[PDB]
């Protein structure tokens, strides 16, 4: 059981290196990629991930794929550079300038031939594949224009695999690059129909965490980028060790997903807490998921009790039983009554990892799926709505060879897929 | 008028000797005089009878062409002349006669005419021949391709080019979902409509199924552009494919392809008729390319006829009375027909 | 030697199966080589040197917790050819369960019985428990009656399929899997025995005093009466009741056949110390619903059969003298046109208690079954949310899209609402 790993563009980039720093301590190698067993769990899974070679050296199914030849440099000369064959890591010359609309008209087509070429050996070289993560950004250019274009291949190379993209969205008021209602919904036509779902994250959202938790007022992003790696981590905890039920990646999206349209989620984290607030708190199964169900615990800032959850998944990784999670929940579902959709019955998903992570006592991973996500949608479009009218920041798109007309029927797309949530949100039938 | 019209027709097939002299199949479906509400029923006169389904032309293994081209798709043909578009699609279980219903011979007796061609070639010349006595100029064009796991393959060309990008709209009307990056010919005759589609119709992926070696799994549709004379109103002649059962096929990986994402798409046509029973707050057409060609069709400016080909053999249970609720369920929906004359 | 041989598909197959096979042992006295009453090895096949080999096949299409089997403290008994593991799982996809990737490893499955059943001396009939609401369990096994009943014809075909229920549930197909299950179990199999997880959960609340229950301590309450039916003619007693006989004793008409479990004393360490136990107090334990497996009102409704496997240390004349207190005196009446409704035979020796449960040993135990008609209120709860998980039609596209055509949703509720009829019919005064 494998999957192969993308990290296409510069947000590729930056975090990879927060991925594969906390998966490789989570099975035990060090920063080398010599291996380090604590007991039998890591020596048996080490097969999700990892090619071997020769002795305990063990290789990361990854490709890195940037247009900026810098930032590649500050992993593969800078640090876990001797934990990525760099045969792997391929990358070209020019900038894209982050604009969607070269790095799907020409970069990719000059790179995505070869690069698809050393994905071709890396999904031959397993027995089973299972998915396909492209783990990119909205933002900017690489990740992307790429990120559309290395995206719709696969589905016409491998029409039965699972894609799991992590793209990151853009904020409402944070934004930091001046393109991003034009560089978001364009790459948000391909990722509708092309990919299997998403996993929306907003920078925006992300920061209301450290300022309301942690209480740092000044991180970094690569103290930023190292918190989302618990929920890359909480993804595949149900698979990578010895489980008790509902251990897939395929499980997940099966029945997170009603309709072959929307596959849109909101994503939680579970418990964390400042060295202040350490050892006050205490780590309790009901104490968990009154944490996993406020607004001030999500990765996007739309608000979800201002809407109705679809789907709710839960997977825990630590030492936890069956109706330890769901008692709590019995009063969470009748004190949220107006939170649960009544035309879906039974919305929750659990699942139950039985190994506890590193310096914690339990943990809980959490995937949602609101109707509130089309808001940050109609925010999105109605900062689309004023930039597209005055044509303006627009031959940098048709002058690399994109259609004028073609943004309209991008629109028709995002439009739709916003108008099928106003169903749901209200939905008496 | 501005009425509910959808038009809906039943057209079972026939059994052959080996099948219900082993099996003793259902008692479900009349002799085919008219459109008439029979019985859902078998052991008739014992604890299984249910109900019927109202109708407006049943048919059952006695029906030919011209009994049913005449008042089916001749008051069509007319309003097509009128400066009307129209949507005409068969529709029911594999095996059944829905690629029969669209084109069903190959005989092509080039002296006058074929016999038994299907909707499709008797559509072809009758509109090629009340337009040769009507005294107007005309143009003829047609575009025939396919569509198939979420692909379109032209079927006019047998060269290697496809479509740059998507299927687009347009800023003129909402009606039109137009597809560019492929090719339509041009029409001179009659004698020009069967020499293109005869080659054409060849170009799909008949597969070969355990029930079936010409039961085809693709979606042969067949457009046409009549530029008489200033005013052009496209005709939509569409095949579908079967509703395959799991076992009823043994299909592995390539075949599950043509199973499973063609069942994909039939089952999002239940769901754009499914939500049109009380038409709420989102009409979804944009699930597949099935449905979003069909969007002016099914509930749109168009006027849309359907066709419900179901076997009469008791090849199953499961789907020989759920595939009569789609015409059931979505008979009752409303349309708008307009006019064409584009103005120079 | 009136032989039974055991087969388990998904992983409820695999952990109830897990706890079967060691409380089975204890009861025979074997470890993993055996010996450190006579014989008597139904469950086992002898070879010539004392590693007695259990006669059963574990199926998953997802090798994880076979893993745990042929790592744990059981890969030194069983015959590792045996346990066949799949490729990929199931992954809660009937169309992928009963049809796609189980005709590719069925194939290996139904020849290994095979060999297995033709060594038997001569075999009567034998078992399939597995989940409705996973994949494997519910798609394979509903593949594996129908590609066995063809077979071997005239023999006996049990399963003790775990059933799902509103208040604790897992995945949220669970309506569709059981539904879809419910044909292949109609037709096929001579009879079940549906069980809860909620009801097995709640005695291991109330009447164990345990706080936070495991799997493994609801699957010790599970293998139990498994081992109160088979087993039970496997000691020597002072009546017998064969599996023939719960094919006679438990089934008016061929479609009735849904039976409940009850199973008696279940009483925890630091309460049976200060508690006697009488063969009355404890047939009284038996018709309280407190120790029902399945969440439903048997105080409402009427009970069309009964069976009472009495284990330990019983006088047969405290069956006679209090049944009539039971039946005579009470207000529950039995169906007016079963005359008797009781069959009950006792088995001399004692159960067998695992070591690290809270259960206690206990020198006398009930394992009550009886066809009620207060189980239709269990079919009304999955045929009310199969109603509204369809009206939309919505988590279908992972089944149409695989194969499934949508005619077994029809005939599914169809044919299930007819299955009610006979309750509402046979149970009609
Ligand atoms: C103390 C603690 C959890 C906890 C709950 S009860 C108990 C006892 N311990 C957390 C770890 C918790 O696992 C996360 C989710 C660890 C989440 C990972 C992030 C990076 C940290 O939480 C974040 C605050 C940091 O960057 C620093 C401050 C460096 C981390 O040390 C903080 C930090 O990680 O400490
Ligand atoms: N009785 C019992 N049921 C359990 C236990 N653990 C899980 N279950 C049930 O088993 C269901 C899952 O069934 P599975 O065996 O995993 O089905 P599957 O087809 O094998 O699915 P996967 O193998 O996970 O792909 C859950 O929904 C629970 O209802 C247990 O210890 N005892
Ligand atoms: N009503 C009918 N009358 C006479 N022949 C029929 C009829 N229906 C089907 N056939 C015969 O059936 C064969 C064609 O197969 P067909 O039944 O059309 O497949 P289908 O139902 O259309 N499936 P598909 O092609 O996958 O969409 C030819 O031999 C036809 O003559
Ligand atoms: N460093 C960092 N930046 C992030 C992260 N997530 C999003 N971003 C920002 O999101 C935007 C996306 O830009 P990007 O695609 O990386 O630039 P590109 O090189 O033009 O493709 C930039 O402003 C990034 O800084 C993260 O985890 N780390
Ligand atoms: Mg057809």
């Amino acid at each position: 059981r494998e999957i192969v790993h993308i990290q296409a563009g510069q947000c590729g980039n930056q975090v990879g290196a927060a991925f594969w720093s906390t998966i490789a301590d989570e099975h035990g190698l060090d920063s080398a990629g010599i291996y380090h067993g604590t007991s039998e769990a890591q020596h048996e899974r080490l097969n999700v991930y990892f090619n071997e070679a020769a002795g305990g050296k063990y290789v990361p199914r990854a490709v890195l794929v940037d247009l900026e030849p810098g930032t590649m440099d500050a992993v593969k000369s800078g640090k876990f550079g001797n934990l990525f064959r760099p045969d792997n890591i391929i990358y070209g010359q020019s900038g894209a300038g982050n604009i969607w609309a070269k790095g799907h008209y020409t970069e990719g087509a000059e790179l995505a031939d070869a690069v698809l070429d050393v994905v071709r050996r890396e999904a031959e070289a397993c027995d089973a594949l299972q998915g396909f993560q492209l783990t990119h950004s909205l933002g900017g250019g690489t990740g992307s224009g790429m990120g559309t274009l290395l995206l719709s291949k696969i589905r016409e190379e491998y029409p039965d695999r699972m894609m799991a993209t992590f793209s990151v969205a853009p904020a409402p008021k944070s934004s930091d690059t001046v393109v991003e209602p034009y560089n978001a919904t364009l790459s948000m036509h391909q990722l509708v129909e092309n990919s299997d779902e998403t996993f929306c994250i907003d920078n925006e959202a992300l920061s209301s965490i450290f300022a309301n938790t942690l209480k740092i007022k000044s991180p970094s992003y690569d103290d930023l980028n190292h918190l989302v790696s618990a929920v890359m981590a909480g993804v595949t905890t149900s698979f990578r060790f010895p489980g008790e039920l509902n251990s897939d990646l395929r499980k997940l999206a099966v029945n997170m997903v009603p309709f072959p349209r929307l596959h849109f989620f909101m994503v939680g984290f579970a418990p964390l807490a400042a060295i202040g607030s350490s050892s006050f708190q205490a780590v309790s199964v009901p104490e968990l998921t009154q944490q996993m169900f406020d607004a001030n615990n999500m990765m996007v800032a739309a608000d979800p009790r201002h809407g109705r959850y679809l789907t709710v998944a839960a997977l825990f990784r630590g030492k936890v039983s069956m109706k330890e999670v769901d008692e709590q929940i019995r009063s969470v579902q009748t004190k949220n009554s107006a939170y649960f959709v009544e035309w879906i019955p039974d919305n929750v998903l659990k699942a139950v990892c039985s190994v506890p992570p590193k310096d914690l006592k339990m943990s809980a991973t959490f995937i949602g799926n609101s109707t509130s996500i089309q808001e940050i949608f109609r925010r999105l479009g109605d900062q689309f709505s004023a930039m597209f009218r005055r044509k303006a920041f627009l031959h940098w798109y048709t002058g690399e060879g994109m259609d004028e007309m073609e943004f309209t029927e991008a629109e028709s797309n995002m439009n739709d897929l916003v108008s099928e949530y106003q169903q749901y949100q209200e939905a008496g039938i | 008028e501005n009425e509910t019209n959808i038009n809906v027709v039943v057209r079972v097939r026939g059994r052959t000797d080996q099948e219900v002299r082993d099996n003793s199949s259902l008692a479900v479906s009349t002799s085919g005089a008219m459109g008439a509400e029979l019985a859902i029923q078998s052991d008739p006169s014992s604890m299984l009878v249910t109900k019927t389904y109202a109708f407006d032309k049943v048919f059952g293994p006695e029906a030919d062409q011209l009994m049913l081209f005449e008042n089916s798709v001749a008051p069509m043909l007319e309003q097509v002349l009128n400066g009307y578009n129209c949507t005409i699609f068969a529709y029911g279980q594999t095996g059944t006669g829905k690629t029969y219903t669209m084109s069903g011979d190959l005989s092509d007796s080039d002296g006058i005419l074929s016999e038994g061609a299907g909707l499709i070639p008797r559509a072809l010349y009758q509109l090629f021949s009340s337009l040769d006595n009507s005294n107007q100029e005309y143009a003829v064009k047609c575009s025939y391709y396919e569509l198939y796991n979420e692909e379109i393959r032209d079927l006019l060309v047998s060269e290697e080019l496809r479509k740059p990008a998507r299927v687009f709209e347009d800023t003129s009307r909402r009606g039109n979902v137009v597809i560019t990056g492929i090719e339509e010919s041009y029409i001179k005759n009659a004698g020009d409509g069967l020499r293109l589609l005869r080659e054409g119709s060849h170009r799909r992926q008949v597969a070969a199924t355990k029930c079936n070696d010409l039961s085809s799994r693709s979606h042969s549709i067949f457009t046409i552009t009549l530029h008489r004379k200033l005013r052009a109103s496209k005709l939509h002649m569409v095949d579908l494919a079967g509703s395959e059962n799991i076992g009823r096929s043994g299909a592995e990986n390539k075949r599950a392809r043509e199973t499973g994402m063609i069942n994909q798409s039939l089952l999002t046509l239940g769901r754009v008729i499914n939500a049109l029973v009380e038409k709420a707050h989102h009409i979804p057409y944009r699930e597949s390319k099935l449905t979003r060609l069909l969007q002016d069709s099914l509930g749109g400016k168009t006027k849309t006829s359907m066709i419900v080909t179901v076997s009469s053999t008791n090849t199953n249970l499961e789907e020989t009375i759920s595939t009569l609720e789609y015409a059931a369920r979505a008979k009752s929906i409303r349309n708008k027909p307009q006019n064409n004359q584009l103005v120079f | 030697m009136r032989e039974v041989i055991s087969v388990h598909v998904g992983q409820a197959g695999v952990q109830i199966g897990n706890a079967c096979w060691e409380l089975y042992c204890l009861e025979h006295g074997i470890g993993p080589d055996g010996f450190p009453n006579d014989g008597f090895g139904t469950f086992f096949s002898e070879t010539g040197q004392g590693k007695f080999v259990p006669r059963s096949i574990y199926v998953d299409l997802e090798p994880n917790v076979i893993d745990q089997v042929r790592t744990g403290p059981y890969k030194d008994l069983f015959h590792p050819e045996q346990m066949v593991t799949g490729k990929e799982d199931a992954s809660n996809n009937y169309a992928r369960g009963h049809y796609t990737v189980g005709k590719e490893m069925i194939d290996s499955v139904l020849e290994r019985i095979r060999r297995m059943a033709d060594n038997c001396s001569g075999l009567q009939g034998f078992l399939v428990f597995h989940s409705f609401g996973g994949g494997t369990g519910s798609g394979l096994g509903a593949l594996l009656l129908e590609r066995l009943n063809m077979e071997y014809g005239k023999k006996s075909n049990l399963q003790f399929s775990v059933y799902p229920a509103p208040q604790v549930s897992t995945s949220v197909v669970e309506p569709y899997n059981s539904v879809l299950t419910t044909h292949a179990t109609l037709d096929n199999s001579d009879c079940t025995f549906m069980v809860d997880n909620e009801a097995c959960y709640d005695i291991c609340r109330r009447n164990l005093d345990i706080e936070r229950p495991t799997y493994e301590n609801l699957n010790r309450l599970i293998a139990q009466v498994v081992s109160s039916i088979t087993a039970s003619l496997r000691f020597a007693g002072s009546l017998n009741v064969d599996l023939n006989e719960f094919q006679t004793n438990l089934v008016p008409y061929p479609r009735i056949h849904f039976p409940l479990v009850t199973y008696s004393p279940i009483v925890s360490a630091a309460k049976a110390f200060h508690e006697s136990n009488s063969v009355q107090e404890i047939t009284n334990q038996c018709f309280e619903p407190y120790n029902q497996m399945v969440k439903c009102d048997p105080r409402t409704g009427r009970y069309m059969a009964t069976c009472l496997l009495y284990r330990g240390d019983v006088i047969p004349r405290d069956v006679q003298a209090a049944v009539t207190s039971i039946k005579s005196r009470r207000t529950i009446q039995f169906v007016d046109w079963c005359p008797t409704g009781f069959k009950i035979g006792i088995c001399y020796e004692p159960p067998q208690h695992v070591p690290g449960s809270g259960i206690a040993k206990v020198n006398r135990a009930v394992c009550m079954l009886s066809n009620t008609t207060s189980i239709a209120e269990a079919w009304s709860r999955l045929d009310h949310k199969f109603d509204l998980m369809y009206s939309k039609r919505a988590f279908v596209h992972w089944y149409v899209g695989e194969g499934m055509e949508e005619g077994e949703f029809s005939e599914a509720r169809e044919d299930l609402a007819a299955l009610e009829r006979d309750y509402e019919e046979v149970g009609q005064d």
